[PDB]
């Protein structure tokens, strides 16, 4: 009856709330169950269990990860060279932090391999740059 | 039989059968933590000053004290100018000599401060250790860490309470808590720490595999294969590459402008800089010991000192005849070696303009050079007929070792950390890891291409290696595999492939992570 | 046929099949140190003995040379330990302990695990219920002050290497504290995320152009409230808010002056409060922004 | 409170409007910002589809911004296994009654050997993946009566709407058992809720809508 | 479209004896079919 009675407590605490919150739940909460119900499996008793599968980084991740990094730079929030015209010479439903293991570190925007139509790597310093 | 003629040869031979350095590594210590935690920590820095400058003072040592209070004089001139000023006997002396300085705690601060100072117990903690038991007491307290704003201070300064025996005993916390806003058993506590922290040791590795790493490649671009040799600085900063037109071009790794120490080139915007006056293909580059120095070496037979500072040559070495391939800054940066065409191996100090030392023994060229990590001895290996590897004792000036085995044109050299394994490559794809000691090959391998492996890099714990190939690829080797619980070797962790870059360099840092560098040609 | 066959799931190769198990890939003797620091580190006893393992525990893993394998152990056990055990004021204090003894081990790469290591302290530190009389307030207001500087230091080291950490914790803080629905203890917490993530031009920039309407909105009908804990309350919101408002820096009647025109501009209750602290520089900071 | 919650929604849609132009590409200040702020039967399906796209943008959208707390995590974890035990349990019971890169999903098995072909021979084929992909999800099978197909399926899907109300759904997911409530049968002589319809979905007792919306 | 991909003749018939030699096991192919075959005999006998 416990179960019921914190419905009831959230129930309640509805009272004070917001529809974006609640459609953001509503999208996530497969993959938070899925996510956290392997989490609570690998450390059953505060013991490392030696037969559940391993944490090992996987390329599908990183290529999952790489599709929403393009989607955050459609919106012009940052710029990335993962881009297949840079160089010519299940669907997740969660935030990126839920999966440590997919994630690949930024580099500098001025350091990046980008290429022009002909092929040339494009120079990101104007500043120092001079004419003969 | 080889072990028949050296017996008749040994038988025929009748061979019978001080306190800155704890006051700046606190400090730096202090202000790595939490801000939280800064408050508390900043009032140890006073006490152990003032106690280190007198036991200093009465020592003898008055020169010591006087550097000691010029040095760290501006770090206080703010707060204690009064006392500073008493500090350049009165009986202030006396009452700091006569009462132990009294400084509140908290428990897990004492815990972390205890554990962090026994962890470089022979680096300089000892000397803290010994000045807060002698002259100093803590009186540990159960309270939370008091801020100007944390839950204590705001609790005493509102209910109105009163100050506690830690509170009673120039800046004090009275003025903070009050209204007009347990001691120490050291000694004990480290030998206690020490039994506690000896039960987490690993002392075994069985099943499993091989550790994963990290690498981040750096690409040149527009090279038109002209490009010689490669070098990091020590700290990963710069980046500096010779080339077949005889100048050296140094860069900044991140993309920041470079400065220079002339005055006339104040402020100037410039990330990447040319070292010119070799009148010949450069070969070898060597970053010093940030780094303030750099040598370099090419065909018409010099050897040359730049500086970083203000970016112009100071002094050129002229004992080679012909042409001089490698050159190598030693473990601490004051000696270098150097070899080349005429078959021998020289040894410099950047004090003399001559080579104090000359080692004769190879009969064909030399390919490659190695320091060992205790700046006492140097490798060399040779080419063609001889191809054997050799250590060289720069006390006197012997051979000491021989390793023989090679097949093929031997391409790079290495020495552990620890400074008993020796690594080697040839052009035959294999690597070879030599018992310095006992002279004889541990094991061997295999999986890279023929074509040479210019470069060779060992962990800090000297347990995985790293190389790099004119193939087009990065290795990870497990110098010792794992125990069993009951083309390729089986002890080749990973390995990775580059767009087309041949390495020329591979470097670990502090962490699981490497950096490369290689140029990039499209066809 | 001596090659282990876990070397290619290793590499992360797509055409695997093969599911490596943990007693595949980690060895014997790095499992039995996970299990021994994870006992040592969970003991509740009050004796002096265990809370001096569970110091050396953390020691131990913060300066031991050869824990590569095990970080993502441990960003889970910690992930796990947070989110389970959300009424245990002790467990959330010793995971916060752990994770930073994590972050300062020096031979460990913990770039792509930021965002992962500041999701559970995040929650620590802005989450509604925490443990469960003074006492209790203490221990909860102290966690929440620690959650808030180990996450000052995290988007301090990995905010680089991670393009948005800065500015996602950021607007999360700000997002949660304009909102007067919360009570104290989360505007708190709320505060001091956003003064710990943004910095002192996010506070400069976005704090105080509103605080003459927060004061009103908000402190006024608690400053009405008479009891203790109220009070205790109301006393820790504006302490937290001055703290962060100072954090920007750290002659007659013009400073009278200046402090007059701050309480008309920043409010009645941290307009005073900045006013007595007499301070020249500050005031001008904080009137920098008067026409926005 | 209302117009407090409007004054202090709009007050953090300013705020957050002024913060978007405080970071720079590698978190830094942007310094120009900063001088700047120094200075002085198918058109109700197209209006749920509209209204679906809507929302689910703006959801995906708040992967980039935003930070969220794991204090509701457990529920989750708990809640889908309640879901799950109570699947299996009227499992076991109607059974018995009864008795090429991209990830295209389970169909794929039926087109494999067929979508090997395709690709090898992918010359003479003019579509585009996308489009394949399309139109083969399109021509896949959905699984004497006129209008019972799509009514059925109609009503499955609504019932599987209300599924999706997991938050609410689930008191009145299974049947009143006589175990939980004994007088049940004695007082309310008409069992039905979420799991009596769900029963009742492969039997055939749906005529017209005014059946269900008395129910 | 994807009617395009099977245009080959030969997916829907039965080769006819009467057409000639229409035989699906010509030498000149059934030569290299041997060689892979005996080639696959031995690397299982070394493995066996």
């Amino acid at each position: 009856i416990n179960g019921m009675a914190l419905v009831g407590e959230e129930a309640a605490e509805q009272t004070y709330e917001d529809e974006a919150y609640k459609i953001w739940k509503q999208v996530t909460k497969k993959d938070r169950a899925l996510i956290a119900k392997e989490r609570y499996q690998l450390f059953a008793n505060n013991k490392l269990n030696v037969e559940e599968p391993a944490l090992l980084r996987t390329k599908a991740g990183m290529r999952r990860f790489l599709k929403s990094r393009r989607e955050a730079e459609a919106l012009g929030l940052i710029k990335t060279a993962y881009s297949d015209s840079s160089v010519t010479s299940a669907d997740r439903a969660v935030p990126s932090y839920y999966e440590p293991q997919t994630i690949i570190p930024d580099i500098d925007p001025k350091l990046q391999w980008v290429e022009d139509g002909e092929g040339q790597v494009i120079n990101q310093f104007e500043d120092m740059l001079q004419l003969v | 039989n080889l072990n028949q003629i050296v017996t008749d040869y040994l038988k025929k031979k009748g061979f019978t059968r001080k306190y800155l350095k704890a006051f700046l590594l606190l400090k730096n210590w202090i202000d790595n933590n939490l801000d939280i935690y800064k408050f508390e920590l900043r009032k140890l820095l006073w006490p152990v000053f003032v106690y280190s400058y007198l036991e200093l003072v009465s020592q003898g040592y008055v020169d010591d004290a006087k550097h000691l209070l010029e040095t760290l004089r501006s770090h206080f001139e703010a707060v204690h100018q009064d006392q500073l000023a008493l500090l350049d006997e009165n009986h202030t002396t006396r009452l700091y000599r006569e009462n132990k300085y009294r400084i509140p705690l908290n428990q897990s601060l004492s815990g972390n401060l205890f554990h962090f100072l026994e962890r470089e117990a022979d680096n300089g903690g000892a000397t803290i250790i010994y000045i807060l038991q002698t002259h100093c007491s803590v009186e540990t307290s159960a309270r939370g860490p008091i801020e100007p704003y944390s839950f204590e201070a705001i609790y005493r300064r509102a209910r109105n309470l009163d100050l506690d025996e830690a509170d009673a005993h120039g800046v004090t916390n009275r003025d903070v808590l009050d209204t007009s806003a347990r001691a120490r058993d050291v000694v004990m506590e480290m030998q206690k720490v020490r039994e506690n922290r000896d039960r987490f040791v690993i002392e075994g590795r069985t099943g499993g595999i091989g550790i994963p790493v990290s690498a981040c490649m750096f690409t040149f671009h527009n090279t038109l294969g002209t490009v010689s040799c490669m070098d990091f600085s020590n700290d990963h900063k710069l980046v500096a590459v010779g080339t077949m037109d005889s100048y050296i071009r140094v860069w900044s790794l991140d993309g920041k402008p470079l400065k220079s120490a002339l005055e006339n080139e104040k402020n100037l915007k410039v990330n990447n800089r040319k070292l010119i006056g070799h009148s010949g293909p450069v070969y070898g580059v060597s970053f010093s010991d940030s780094s303030k120095l750099l040598l370099s070496c090419s065909a018409d037979g010099q050897i040359r000192l730049w500086s970083l500072e203000i970016w112009a040559c100071l002094c050129i070495y002229k004992a080679h005849d012909g042409p001089v391939f490698r050159v190598l800054w030693g473990p601490h940066g004051h000696y270098f070696a150097s070899a080349g065409w005429d078959k021998t191996v020289r040894v410099f100090t950047q004090d003399h303009a001559s080579a104090v030392r000359i080692m004769v023994g190879h009969d064909t060229s030399i390919s490659a050079l190695a320091w060992h990590p205790n700046g006492t001895y140097v490798f060399s290996a040779s080419d063609e007929m001889d191809k054997s590897i050799r250590m060289w004792s720069v006390i006197t000036g012997n051979c000491v070792r021989i390793f023989t085995g090679h097949t093929h044109y031997i391409t790079a050299l290495e020495c552990a950390h620890n400074g008993k394994i020796l690594a080697s490559a040839d052009t035959g794809g294999n690597i070879f890891i030599w018992d310095i000691e006992k002279g004889t090959l541990i094991k061997k391998c295999r999986g890279h291409g023929k074509g040479g492996i210019p470069s060779l890099s060992f962990s800090a714990e000297s347990n995985v290696l790293v190389s790099g190939g004119l193939d087009c690829t990065v290795r990870v080797w497990d110098i010792e595999l794992p125990a069993d619980p009951n083309q390729i070797t089986p002890d080749q962790i990973s390995a990775f492939a580059t767009k087309k870059t041949p390495v020329l360099k591979v470097r670990f840092t502090r962490m699981n992570l490497i950096v490369a560098g290689g140029c990039y040609d499209p066809e | 046929p001596g090659a282990n066959p876990a070397l290619a799931a290793l590499a992360g190769n797509d055409n695997v099949s093969f599911r490596p198990s943990v007693k595949h890939v980690i060895s014997k003797e790095l499992i039995l140190y996970f299990d021994k620091i994870q006992a040592a580190i969970l003991d509740d006893d009050p004796d002096e003995e265990k809370m001096r393992l569970r110091q050396a525990a953390l020691e131990s893993v913060r300066s031991d040379p050869g824990l590569h394998q095990l970080l993502p152990y441990f960003v889970n056990f910690i992930t796990n330990q947070v989110t389970h055990h959300l009424d245990d004021l002790f467990i959330l204090r010793q995971m916060m302990e752990l994770a930073e003894a994590v972050v300062q081990n020096p031979t460990l790469f913990i770039d792509p695990y930021a965002s992962a290591l500041a999701a559970p302290v995040l929650t620590c530190l802005m989450s509604r219920k925490l443990g469960k009389i003074d006492s209790t307030l203490r221990e909860q207001y102290s966690l929440r002050e620690l959650a808030a500087s180990l996450l000052s230091m995290i988007a301090r080291k990995y905010g680089a290497s991670n393009a948005l950490l800065r500015p996602k914790l950021t607007r999360t803080c700000l997002k949660h504290f304009l909102d007067p629905t919360r009570p104290p203890a989360v505007l708190f917490g709320a505060i001091s995320g956003v003064a710990a993530s943004g910095g002192p031009e996010a506070v400069r920039v976005l704090v105080l152009p509103n605080l003459k309407t927060f004061d009103s909105a908000v402190l006024q009908p608690l400053r009405e409230k008479a009891g203790p804990v109220a009070e205790l309350e109301y006393e820790m919101l504006v302490g937290g808010i001055v703290k962060a408002v100072q954090s920007i820096v750290g002659n007659g009647a013009d400073l009278t002056r200046e402090g007059e025109q701050v309480i008309e501009f920043l409010g009645p209750i941290v307009g005073q409060r900045i006013a007595q602290l007499r301070n020249h520089t500050l005031n001008r900071s904080i009137l920098e922004v008067r026409h926005l | 409170i209302d117009h407090r919650r409007a004054l202090f929604a709009d007050l953090f849609r300013r705020a957050d409007e002024r913060l978007n132009l405080l970071f720079d590409e590698r978190g830094e200040y942007n310094l120009s910002a900063i001088e700047s702020f120094k200075r002085p039967t198918e058109d109700a399906r197209k209006e749920l589809e509209q209204a679906r796209i809507a929302t689910e943008e703006i959801a995906k959208r708040s992967f980039h911004t935003l930070f969220y707390t794991l204090e509701h995590d457990r529920t989750a974890m708990l809640e889908q296994q309640q879901l799950e035990e109570s699947e299996k349990q009227l499992q076991a019971e109607m059974d018995k009654a009864g008795s090429s890169s991209a990830n295209l999903g389970a169909s794929s098995l039926t087109l494999k050997h067929l979508i090997a072909r395709i690709d090898q021979k992918r010359e003479r084929v003019r579509a585009s993946d996308a489009e394949l992909r399309s139109l083969m999800n399109e021509v896949r099978k959905n699984r004497e009566n006129i209008g019972q197909e799509e009514l059925y399926e109609a009503l499955e899907k609504v019932l599987s709407e209300l599924k999706a109300h997991t938050e609410y759904s689930t008191p009145f997911l299974q049947r009143v058992s006589k175990r939980e409530a004994p007088d049940y049968y004695t007082f309310i002589k008409q069992p039905m809720d979420l799991g009596t319809m769900t029963k009742k979905l492969k039997s055939l007792q749906y005529k017209s809508k005014a059946e269900f919306v008395y129910d | 479209q994807i009617g395009a991909v099977f245009d080959d003749e030969g997916i829907t018939k039965c080769p006819r004896v009467e057409d000639g030699d229409t035989s699906i096991f010509g030498r000149e192919i059934m030569a290299e079919l041997i060689k892979r075959e005996k080639e696959a005999w031995d690397e299982e006998v070394e493995e066996e």
